[PDB]
DNA sequence: CTACCGATAAGCAGATCTCTCGATTGCGTAT
RNA sequence: AUCGAGAGA
């Protein structure tokens, strides 16, 4: 995203330490009558949970 | 209008005063205002006894067919048998 | 057992334990029955123990109380409990009647209030 | 209790081993149980011959107020089945009202664990 | 330690608790809670409250025939002179009821125009056996007196303290009842903010008008009106926010988050059925036993391990749990005809008899044998669906005479929040719907092969 | 016989073609039958609903003014009538929102409460009625709520 | 045969009495609530009393 | 969800006996175990493979997000 | 005849391995 | 940051 506070594009990061790839992403809009800009998103992750050493049967 | 230690109003139907707490050949109902006079008041013995449980002590403790009755005592009772063999079922009264 | 045990002895340091209990070694020239006897002898026998019922016949005709005391067959609570007619009579006369006292008058003092 | 389980020592020691059909060593079950590597002779004994006696609290099973400790028994049936005899082995399966208390059992049983893994955490921490 | 509590509940499905606890010194003291405080109040002042009734009607209500028990006549005469000597006046239903209006107006906001006599029937009707609902005062002392001979009977020592943490004496909290108590409690507070508005502008500015719409309208706007933004804070939170405090324990954790780990999960989420936060936090545990009162209702198996272990219990799969108050209208019409004596004009008491009660609403007095009789012939007749005035739920909770254990009586209950289960009728061989209540007293076999001859009905 | 059976055909052409008529499997909704029962409850059934009911059981909370025994003229506020109504959106003529588009919103699936509040002035001397928005009541999925 | 004033209002007279039979005692020695005579093990035998009092023992010799 | 290509345990194909599968069991009236035995699968490792097959790639294909409903 | 020390009924302070997720003050007020 | 639900040994 654009920031007009601070004139410089500003990204977000993928705060995991698991990799994962993107399954969707989601438009949101507002339900106010008023027609306003992209504000929220949703985005989905999928994680391949391959059965390794440790984990329960 | 005598049971026990209360005394209550032939017509009222009020728990009177306690006899020996008030004027002597002289009652009053709280409602009635009315007159019962001290006498055929004689004996107002209250026997009681133990509870019987509160004494606990070593020597207290030394010392397929189905009948079915369906409306009344009157009427007979009604058997609903079943026989397991076939299944067939049936009542008998 | 167990915990409760271990708390009252090396975690608190309770003078009064839930089961406060002395061992008595016995001589060896005592029979079992002496030891069973002296046993009875020493354990506590309330008044509750002789009791069979009370009987309390109050007429108010001033308000008067009959307290009847029924005990069991004196054959039966002298060999259960080593406690004779006299020593019976003995606490009634004494101990009883005056807690009885003391409780009719302390609950006479209640009613006032 | 003292009397069915009176009845259940007699079972086991009767059954076990004579009675097996795959004896020792062979007998993988009984040589776990007697080999010390996991199991107990009351384990194999509740697989094998019976599970006798639920024991709850000290007790056998609770009985309601009305005298039935159970709907499918009657009112102060002096049964040991009723009070909590389980007359069924793992083996074979037990029947529903076993089954039942059992689960009475088992639910004791975790119940306590779950307590006693730290009641006495206090303990070690006032004399340390 | 002894006592005596109902939980009543209105039509409206909210509950009203009403204790009945005993002194030493013979008077017994009625308990409830207006809002989150709690009062007493002598129980012979409610019991003149409720109806024009003298002293005599009260002990022939408590003691049945029985005259010749001392305990019971002691005990009643002590409750009647400390009422007496107490309160020396208050000779009439009008002066206990005026009495009752003065004690209860600040608690209760009673209006300046309310009268002291209409604010004592207001408290009757709003605390005193709610569930009797107002124009049933003549039930509610009925009630009343049936509920002091029980609480006499169980300090004699006649009577077992009914289990409160058995099943044979629980119900379960729907979760959309609830959601409705919770909006009476929502618009309740929603109606007192708009008077406290209509106060403030009353003490602020003189400009007023009851009349005028502009006025309304310009006050409306000053309330704040968001009830579903409360309902969906309360069901975000699981925090129970009220002003007055329902009839349950805890206050917070009312709303679990339905978890979709798998289908497993989701459905058992929809099975479960808690005993409260309160036990959670506490050393006792004989409310986490598995009981024979579960057979059927609850699963003996799944429940959780380790703290929730005994709390967080499953119903059997093929456990019901009524929704819907049953059709219950007829069947006094039916009971007066096996031969219950109407509970008006009989003049009976005591456990000596078999106390018909409807709803927790007394319907007559009939003998044990009798009433014996006329459970029998209510399941007959509920299982044969030809009487119209019998639905299949309902539970006839029937309690036999013993020596020292329950109270004795026919206990039919219909209504909402019941916990049923289907089982076979041997007789006639149809599906029959048994409760909690009434399953402690039926003989139910496990199965076809182990029927015995003259001992299981079910 | 067969003890059980996998019922492989009937399991496959139900997966491609779901049922037009009913739901198979109904014991898999009378485990939900309570919840379901009970907030269908409070707004349908026989004396008009639990709500209803209840603020039939409220009644009314009165105030006077002191204008000039005599305290001046009342105001007996009361509700009567309460409607819960199928969510929807105003996004003009209403349209149906559904759990779907409260899932994928991130937002809940809540319907419109509506009172009528009665404000009467001095015991039905004149009754100013109005219906009002209460916000958003949150309503659960398939119930009578719901446009499941 | 017991007797009070009229002015006394009614006494149970049967729950006192109760209690007062339950406090009063006909034969005990201090702190000592019951002394039995278990089976012998470990071959000496020994009597265990509930509550402890020391000196009220050391005057039976004879026995202990 | 969409049939194993591979046998799990040995590493026999079964992937392409699916749909083979279902038109034994569907034309003819042939039951699981006869219908597994043509199909060439001889150990219960490889039976258990098309035997148990839930197939719920059906169920998932009916939420298309790219087609008109 | 009153001061001082016990002595039981009442009041008051306090602890009883790791990890996820969800939620977050009510009115009032002067422009 | 706090209090509620749950989970692992
Ligand atoms: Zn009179
Ligand atoms: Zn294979």
């Amino acid at each position: 995203y654009f920031d007009d506070t601070l004139n410089k594009t500003k990204i977000k990061t993928y705060h995991s330490s698991e990799p994962a790839y993107i399954e969707e992403v989601n438009l949101i809009g507002d339900e106010s009558n008023k027609f306003q800009e992209l504000q929220t998103v949703s985005i989905k992750y999928r994680i391949r949970r391959t059965p390794q050493i440790g984990d329960k049967f | 209008s005598v049971v026990g230690s209360l005394i209550f109003c032939l017509d009222c139907g009020d728990l009177l005063e306690n006899p020996n707490a008030v004027l002597g050949s002289n009652v009053e109902c709280s409602q009635c205002k009315a007159i019962y006079p001290k006498s055929q008041f004689s004996n107002l013995k209250v026997v009681t006894t133990t509870a019987d449980d509160a004494f606990p002590s070593s020597l207290r403790a030394k010392k397929n067919y189905h009948t079915l009755q369906l409306r009344s005592a009157d009427e007979g009772a009604t058997v609903f048998y079943t026989c397991t063999s076939c299944g067939y079922k049936f009542r008998t009264n | 057992l167990g915990i409760p045990r271990l708390r009252e002895i090396v975690m608190t340091a309770s003078a009064a334990i839930k089961t406060p209990q002395m061992t008595l070694p016995i001589w060896n020239d005592v029979s079992d029955e002496q030891a069973d006897t002296f046993c009875k002898s020493i354990s506590k026998v309330l008044l509750s123990e002789v009791i069979d019922k009370v009987i309390v016949t109050e007429t108010t005709g001033a308000r008067s109380y009959v307290i009847h005391m029924r005990f069991f067959d004196n054959n039966e609570y002298s060999e259960e409990y080593d406690v004779s007619k006299e020593e019976l009579q003995n606490v009634i006369s004494n101990q009883f009647i005056h807690l009885l006292e003391a409780a009719i008058v302390k609950e006479i003092k209640k009613q006032k209030r | 209790s003292s009397k069915v389980n009176a009845i259940t020592s007699q079972v086991v020691s009767k059954c076990v081993p004579d009675g097996t059909m795959k004896k020792f060593p062979c007998n993988s079950m009984q040589a776990m149980a007697l080999s010390g590597a996991k199991g107990s002779n009351v384990n194999v004994s509740q697989i094998m011959c019976l599970l006798g006696q639920q024991a709850l609290e000290g007790r056998r099973v609770p009985v309601m107020v009305s005298g039935k400790t159970l709907p499918s028994f009657k009112p102060y049936e002096t049964d040991a089945m009723a009070g909590g005899y389980v007359k069924g082995r793992f083996y074979s399966g037990i029947k529903p009202q076993e089954y039942y208390f059992h689960c009475m059992a088992g639910r004791e049983g975790l119940i306590d664990t779950a307590v006693k893994t730290s009641r006495s955490g206090y303990l070690q921490r006032c004399l340390t | 330690h002894y006592g005596i509590q109902i939980r009543s509940v209105r039509p409206d499905q909210t509950s009203q608790t009403n204790v009945l606890h005993y002194l030493n010194d013979g008077q017994v003291t009625f308990r409830f809670s207006w809002r989150k405080n709690e009062y007493l109040v002598p129980v012979v002042m409610i019991l003149k409250a409720l109806c024009h009734t003298s002293d005599r009607e009260i002990f022939d209500g408590i003691i049945g025939n029985d005259v010749k028990d001392s305990f019971l006549t002691d005990r009643l005469e002590l409750l009647l002179r400390g009422f007496k000597k107490r309160y020396p006046h208050l000779q009439n239903r009008t002066q206990v009821l005026q009495y009752l209006g003065d004690k209860f107006r600040v608690v209760f906001q009673a209006s300046p125009d309310q009268s002291d006599l209409e604010v004592g029937q207001e408290v009757l009707d709003r605390i005193v056996l709610v569930h009797l609902g107002k124009d049933g005062s003549q039930d509610k002392f009925r009630m009343l007196l049936f509920m002091i001979r029980k609480l006499y009977s169980l300090v004699a020592g006649e009577c077992s303290p009914d289990n409160p943490d058995a099943t044979q004496h629980q119900e379960v909290l729907l979760g959309g009842f609830l959601y409705g108590m919770i909006l009476k409690e929502k618009i309740d507070e929603y109606l007192q903010n708009i008077i406290a508005q209509v106060r403030m502008d009353i003490n602020r500015g003189m400009a007023i008008n009851f009349k005028d719409k502009r006025y309304m309208s310009r006050v409306l706007m000053r309330v704040n009106e968001n009830i579903g933004s409360k309902m969906q804070y309360f069901l975000s939170t699981g925090n129970l926010v009220s002003q007055s405090g329902l009839d349950l324990q805890q206050v917070s954790g009312y709303t679990v988050v339905a978890e979709k780990i798998n289908f497993y999960r989701f459905i058992s989420h929809f099975r479960m059925v808690h005993r409260g936060s309160f036990f959670a936090q506490l050393k006792t545990t004989t409310v986490r036993k598995l009981l024979p009162e579960s057979w059927g209702f609850l699963c003996p198996v799944h429940t959780p391990d380790g703290s929730p272990c005994g709390l967080l219990n499953h119903f059997a799969h093929k456990c019901r749990i009524s929704t819907q108050q049953s059709d219950v209208s007829r069947i006094p019409s039916i009971l007066y005809s096996l031969g219950v004596a109407p509970a008006s004009h009989t003049f009976a008491a005591g456990p000596s008899l078999c106390c018909v009660q409807i709803d927790g609403k007394i319907i007559g007095w009939v003998s044990h044998e009798q009433g014996k009789i006329i459970a029998d012939t209510l399941r007959y007749w509920k299982v044969e669906g030809k009487t119209p005035g019998l639905p299949i739920d309902l539970e006839i909770g029937y309690v036999p005479p013993s020596t020292r254990g329950q109270y004795p009586g026919l206990y039919l209950f219909g209504g909402h929040s019941r916990m049923l289960r289907p089982v076979r009728y041997l007789p006639l061989d149809k599906e029959d719907i048994v409760g909690p209540f009434e399953q402690v007293y039926m003989n139910i076999a496990v199965t076809p092969q182990e029927i015995q001859n003259n001992v299981h009905t079910h | 016989a067969r003890t059980a059976d996998f019922r492989t055909l009937e399991r496959e052409s139900r997966f491609i073609n779901p049922p037009k008529d009913k739901s198979a499997f109904p014991l898999l909704q009378e485990a939900v039958q309570p919840h379901i029962g009970s907030f269908n409850a409070l707004t349908e059934g026989p004396d008009g609903g639990l709500l209803n009911l209840g603020v039939k059981d409220i009644g009314e909370k009165v105030i006077f003014d002191g204008k000039p025994g005599y305290l001046g003229n009342k105001l007996s506020v009361s509700v009567e009538q309460v409607s819960i109504a199928k969510p929807m959106s105003n996004d003009a003529v209403e349209r149906k929102v559904y759990p779907s588009e409260s899932r994928q919103r991130l937002t809940s699936y809540r319907g419109k409460l509506l009172l009528k509040l009665k404000w009467s002035v001095n015991n039905g001397e004149e009754n100013l009625f109005e219906v009002r928005d209460c916000g958003g009541l949150p309503v659960m999925l398939q119930s009578n709520r719901c446009h499941l | 045969k017991l007797e009070l004033a009229a002015d006394t209002e009614k006494l149970l007279m049967v729950n006192i009495v109760e209690e007062i039979c339950r406090k009063s005692i006909i034969r005990q020695i201090p702190h000592i609530d019951r002394c039995v005579h278990p089976e012998p093990e470990n071959g000496k035998r020994v009597l265990v009393t509930e509550g402890v009092n020391f000196q009220a023992m050391w005057d039976q010799e004879a026995f202990i | 969800m969409i049939v194993p290509v591979r046998c799990f345990s040995c590493g026999k194909v079964v992937g392409d006996k699916w749909e083979s599968y279902l038109n034994l069991l569907q034309e003819d009236e042939l039951d699981e175990g006869t219908a597994l035995s043509r199909l060439g699968l001889k150990r219960y490792c490889c039976r258990r493979m098309i035997l148990t097959h839930v197939d719920l790639i059906e169920k998932f294909l009916r939420y298309n997000p790219l087609e008109k409903r």
